[PDB]
RNA sequence: UGAGAAAAGCCUUCUCUAGCGAUC
C-alpha cells in the first residue's frame, strides 16, 4: 500500500491549458495500418 | 407427464439463476463509527 | 329439429361439414354440439366432440361449451376439465388472456381443484401470450387478486 | 436570456402599480402576478418553442382581465381603462401575431386568434387579421362564408 | 405519383392477386391436414 | 362567439348566414372565456415513449438505469 | 480520507445534488434523458390522471385528491418548510402508500408513484414506505426499477444486501429475502410491523377485507419459510415473534388469523417449547376461537398440532371451561375425526371431565 | 526519448460542427 519515490503533483508540460509554443510535444506515435491506403500527391 | 416435469425443471433452473446473481443474503449491514453529541444541555439538582 | 327425426337432423348435419370446409365452419360446428345435448345426452355430446376435435377450424366457444356439458354433469371428472382445457389453449393460447384467466380460477374454484397448480399456470401464461395480451392477463389478475374480479 | 424577458415586465410594471392604486389588488396579489408572469414569460423566449406555451400564455392573460372586470363592478370603480385594459390587450395581440407568423398552417390558431379580436379588439384589427388569413388560406370558402357573415 | 393503368392492366394484376390468396387458403389447408396426421401418428411429440 | 351577432339581437332575416364547418367539428377553440386537449396529446405522446413496455416482464434482465457517457461513445 | 468520510456522512437528502441541477431526473416511466425534458404541468397532468382512473376502482381515494393531487401540492417543494410540515406531508405519503400497495401492478398506480417521486422525491424522503409498499412484488421487474431509483451503494446502509437487483437489473430471489429475514432480526421486525400498521390502517373502511389478501399471503409465506429455514431457532425468534403472534390472534381479519394459525403451527413443530408457554399460547388459542365462526375448525386442528408435538402434559386445567363452551364442539371433532387423528385433544380432555362431572 | 515503457476503470478543463432562435 506504501508508495516510494513519490513526487508532489505539479503541471504536466504537455497540458493544453499551455498554449501550443509553450507546449512540449504531443507525444504521438503513428504506425501506418496495414488495412490504410495510400495516397499521394502526384502531377502528371 | 414428461412435458409437464419439464416446466418443473426449467422453472427451478431459472430461480436457481437468479439466486446466484441475488446472492446468499447471509451478510448483514456493516458496523458504524459512533461520535458523541456536543454542546448537550443538562439539568442540575443543586439549584433547587 | 322442429318437425323431423331426430337422424334426420344429423344427417342435414353431416352435409353441412362436407360442403363448407373454410372459416364458415365454425359457426357450423358450435350449433352442432348444441344440439347433440339436446337431442342426445352427455354420451351422446361426447361422441360428437370425439370426432370434430380434429377438424383445425375452431373457436373457443367449441371449448366452453363442452366445459359447461362436464359442469352440469354429476360426475364432473376433474380430470377431464384439464383435458379440454389443455386442447383449447394449445389452439388459442397465444392471444387469448381470458381463456387463460378461466383457466386459473377453474383450480382454485372448483371442490376438486389442485390450486397448487396455479404457481404453473401464470408461469405458463407469461410466456405464450405475446404483445399487449401479455399486459392484459397482467391486470386482469392483479385484478381477480383484489376483490374487484 | 432574460434582457427580453425584464424589458417585458418593466413594461407590464405600470398597470400593476396602477391597480394597486386603484385598491383593486393587494401587494401580495401584485407579487404572485410577477411570478406567475416571469414564469410564464421565460416559457416562451426559449431558442425551443412550443405553441402550448403561447396558449398559456394567453389563456393566463384572459384570465387575468375577467377578473379585473368582474372585480370593477362590485368595487364601482370605471376609470383609467387605457391604462390597464387596452395595455393587457396590445400584449396579447402582439402575442397572437408572433404565434400567427410562427404556425401559418394552424386553422384553429387562426379562429382564435379572430374571437379574442371579437371579444376584446377594435374591429379595424379584426378587419386586418381577417385580410391576413385570406392572404394564405383562399383555398377555403368556409373562410370566405365567415368573413362575409361578419 | 403513379401512372394510369390501363384497363388490360389491371385485369392482370387481379387474376395474379386471385392466385394468391388462393394458394394461401390451400396452404393454411395443407398446415391443418399436417397437424391432423402428427396427432393421429405420434401424439406424444407433438405435445412435446 | 361562433354565431353570436348582434343582427340576432335585432332580429332582421329569418334566417343567419351558415358557414358549413363548426368549432365542434373541428377540435374546438384552444382558450376558454368563462368560468386541455393538447395537454392530452402531450401526455399520450409521451406515455409512449415509455421504458415500461409490452414484453417488460418477458425480458429477463433490465436494461441498466444509467450509463456513463464514455461507456456510450 | 478521514474528512471524505466525515463529508459523506454528513450528507443528507435536502442538499441533494439533483435539486440544484437538471442535468439528471429520477423518474419511474422514463429514461433520464428523456425525463429531464419534461415540466412540471406534464407530471402533475399525469399523476392526476391516473389518481382519476383510481377513484373510478377504488372511492376511499377520493380524500388523497386535496393534499397529495391540488395545486397546493403543485407549489409544495418539502425543503423550505419546517420539520413539523415534513412530518405531515410523510404520515400522509406512508397512508397514501398503505392504500396504493394492493394496486402497485396496475398503470394507473404507477403514475401516481411517479408524480410523488417527481414532486416529493420520496426516494430520498421516504425510503422505507416506498420499500414496504413495493416489498410484496418482488419478483417482479417494476420492483426492480423501483429499487434502481434508490441510492444504496454505501455498505453501511440499511438496504445495502439490496444491491444486486439494483446492479444487475433481476428480480430479488425468495431465498436470498428467507435467509436475511430469519439471519437479520430488524427485517422481520420491519415485515411485522408493515403487517400489523397496514391491518389497523384499512380496519376502519367495511368490506375491505380484500385488498389485504397479497400482502397477507407474503406475511404468511415467508416467516414459515424462515422457520423453515433456520437451523436453531433460538429464543429471540420467539420473543420475536410473540407479540405479533398474539395481536394476530386477537384481530377480526380471517386472513391474519389464519397466518398466525399457520406460524404458530410451525413453530410448534420444529422447537421444543417450555411448559408456561405452551399452556399460554394454547389458552389465547382456545380463549379467542368463537370471534370468526368461519375458522372454528382450523383453529381446533391446530390445537391438535399444539398437543401432539410437545409434551403430554403441558397444557394445565384453566382453559378447560372455555373450551367446553364452544358451540357444537363434537360435531367439529367428529367431522376432523373423519379424515384425521384427534387422539391428543380428547386425551387431554376427557381427565378433566370426569372431575367435572 | 529519458515526470521509463504498456494496459484498464473515475473526475476536471476545453474544442468543433449540425439543427434551433431572432416574423411582434
Amino acid at each position: 500500500t506504501r508508495k516510494y519515490a513519490t513526487m508532489k503533483r505539479m503541471l504536466s508540460l504537455r497540458d493544453q491549458r499551455l498554449k501550443e509554443k509553450d507546449r512540449l510535444k504531443p507525444k504521438k506515435k503513428e504506425k501506418k495500418d496495414p488495412s490504410a491506403l495510400k495516397e499521394r500527391e502526384v502531377p502528371q | 407427464e414428461n412435458r409437464a416435469k419439464l416446466e418443473a425443471r426449467l422453472r427451478t433452473l431459472e430461480d436457481r439463476g437468479i439466486r446466484k446473481i441475488s446472492g446468499t443474503g447471509k451478510a448483514l449491514a456493516k458496523t458504524e463509527k459512533y461520535e458523541h453529541k456536543s454542546e448537550v444541555k443538562t439539568y442540575d439538582p443543586s439549584g433547587d | 329439429e322442429g318437425a323431423k327425426s331426430q337422424e334426420d337432423t344429423e344427417a342435414v348435419f353431416k352435409k353441412a361439414l362436407l360442403a363448407v370446409i373454410g372459416a364458415d365452419s365454425v359457426t357450423l360446428k358450435n350449433k352442432y354440439l348444441d344440439w347433440a345435448y339436446r337431442s342426445g345426452g352427455y354420451k351422446k355430446a361426447r361422441a360428437v366432440f370425439k370426432s370434430l376435435q380434429e377438424s383445425r377450424p375452431f373457436s373457443v366457444d367449441f371449448f366452453r361449451k363442452m366445459i359447461q356439458f362436464e359442469k352440469e354433469q354429476e360426475s364432473c371428472n376433474m380430470a377431464n376439465i384439464r383435458e379440454y382445457y389443455e386442447r383449447a389453449l394449445r389452439e388459442f393460447g397465444s392471444a387469448d388472456s381470458d381463456l387463460w384467466m378461466d383457466y386459473m380460477k377453474e383450480e382454485l374454484n372448483h371442490p376438486l381443484g389442485r390450486p397448487e397448480n396455479c404457481g404453473q399456470i401464470y408461469w405458463r401464461a407469461m410466456k405464450m401470450l405475446q404483445g399487449e395480451s401479455a399486459e392484459a392477463f397482467v391486470a386482469k389478475h392483479a385484478m381477480h387478486q383484489t376483490g374487484h374480479l | 436570456m432574460a434582457e427580453i424577458i425584464q424589458e417585458r415586465i418593466e413594461d407590464r410594471l405600470p398597470e400593476l402599480e396602477q391597480l394597486e392604486r386603484i385598491g383593486l389588488f393587494s401587494h401580495a396579489e401584485i407579487k404572485a402576478i410577477i411570478k406567475k408572469a416571469s414564469d410564464l414569460e421565460y416559457k416562451i423566449q426559449r431558442r425551443t418553442l412550443f405553441k402550448e406555451d403561447f396558449i398559456n400564455y394567453v389563456q393566463y392573460e384572459i384570465n387575468l382581465l375577467e377578473l379585473i372586470q368582474r372585480r370593477r363592478t362590485r368595487i364601482g370603480y370605471s376609470f383609467k381603462k387605457d391604462e390597464i385594459e387596452n395595455s393587457i390587450v396590445h400584449r396579447v395581440q402582439g402575442v397572437f401575431q408572433r404565434a400567427s407568423a410562427k404556425w401559418k398552417d394552424d386553422v384553429q390558431l387562426w379562429l382564435s386568434y379572430v374571437a379574442f379580436c371579437k371579444k376584446w379588439a377594435t374591429k379595424t384589427r379584426l378587419s386586418k387579421v381577417f385580410s391576413a388569413m385570406l392572404a394564405i388560406h383562399s383555398n377555403k370558402p368556409a373562410l370566405w362564408i365567415m368573413a362575409a357573415k361578419w | 405519383m403513379g401512372t394510369e393503368v390501363s384497363e388490360e392492366d389491371i385485369c392482370n394484376i387481379l387474376h395474379l392477386c386471385t392466385q394468391v390468396i388462393e394458394i394461401s387458403e390451400y396452404r393454411t389447408q395443407l398446415y391443418e391436414y399436417l397437424q391432423n396426421r402428427m396427432m393421429a401418428i405420434a401424439p406424444n411429440v407433438t405435445v412435446m | 362567439f361562433l354565431n353570436s351577432t348582434k343582427a340576432k339581437l335585432l332580429k332582421l332575416t329569418s334566417s343567419s348566414i351558415d358557414p358549413g364547418l363548426s368549432i365542434k367539428q373541428l377540435g374546438g377553440l384552444y382558450i376558454n372565456f368563462n368560468a386541455t386537449q393538447i395537454k392530452e396529446k402531450k401526455k399520450n405522446e409521451l406515455l409512449q415513449k415509455a421504458v415500461i413496455t409490452p414484453d417488460f416482464e418477458k425480458n429477463h434482465c433490465v436494461p441498466p438505469y444509467s450509463e456513463s457517457k464514455y461507456q456510450l461513445q | 480520507t478521514s474528512l471524505a468520510q466525515q463529508l459523506q456522512r454528513l450528507a443528507l437528502p435536502q442538499s441533494d445534488a439533483s435539486l440544484l441541477s437538471r442535468d439528471e431526473v429520477a423518474s419511474l416511466l422514463f429514461d433520464p434523458k428523456e425525463a429531464a425534458t419534461i415540466d412540471r404541468d406534464t407530471a402533475f397532468a399525469i399523476g392526476c390522471t391516473g389518481l382519476e382512473e383510481l377513484l373510478g376502482i377504488d372511492p376511499s381515494f377520493e380524500q388523497f385528491e386535496a393534499p397529495l393531487f391540488s395545486q397546493l401540492a403543485k407549489t409544495l417543494e418539502r425543503s423550505v418548510q419546517t420539520k413539523a410540515v415534513n412530518k405531515q406531508l410523510d404520515e400522509n405519503i406512508s397512508l397514501f402508500l398503505i392504500h396504493l400497495s394492493p394496486y402497485f401492478l396496475l398503470k394507473p398506480a404507477q403514475k401516481c408513484l411517479e408524480w410523488l417521486i417527481h414532486r416529493f422525491h420520496i426516494h430520498l424522503y421516504n425510503q422505507d414506505s416506498l420499500i414496504a409498499c413495493v416489498l410484496p412484488y418482488h419478483e417482479t421487474r417494476i420492483f426492480v426499477r423501483v429499487i434502481q431509483l434508490l441510492k444504496i451503494n454505501n455498505s453501511k446502509h440499511r438496504w445495502f444486501w439490496l444491491l444486486p437487483v439494483k446492479q444487475s437489473g433481476v428480480p430479488l430471489a425468495k431465498g436470498t429475502l428467507i435467509t436475511h429475514c430469519y439471519k437479520d432480526l430488524g427485517f422481520m421486525d420491519f415485515i411485522c410491523s408493515l403487517v400489523t400498521k397496514s391491518v389497523k390502517v384499512f380496519a376502519e373502511y367495511p368490506g375491505s377485507s380484500a385488498q389485504l389478501r397479497v400482502l397477507l399471503a407474503f406475511y404468511a409465506s415467508t416467516i414459515v419459510s424462515a422457520l423453515v429455514a433456520a437451523e436453531d431457532v433460538s429464543d429471540n425468534i420467539i420473543a420475536k415473534l410473540f407479540p405479533y403472534i398474539q395481536k394476530g390472534l386477537k384481530s377480526s381479519l380471517p386472513d391474519y388469523r389464519a397466518a398466525t394459525y399457520m406460524i404458530i403451527c410451525q413453530i410448534s413443530v420444529k422447537v421444543t417449547m417450555e411448559n408456561t408457554f405452551v399452556n399460554s399460547l394454547a389458552s389465547q388459542i382456545i380463549k379467542t376461537l368463537t370471534k370468526i365462526p368461519s375458522l372454528i375448525k382450523d383453529g381446533l386442528s391446530c390445537l391438535i398440532v399444539l398437543l401432539q408435538r410437545q409434551k403430554p402434559e403441558s397444557l394445565g386445567k384453566k382453559p378447560f371451561p372455555h373450551l367446553c363452551n364452544v358451540p357444537d364442539l363434537i360435531t367439529i371433532l367428529h367431522g376432523i375425526s373423519e379424515t384425521y387423528d384427534v387422539s391428543p385433544l380428547l386425551h387431554y380432555m376427557l381427565p378433566h371431565l370426569v372431575v367435572s362431572i
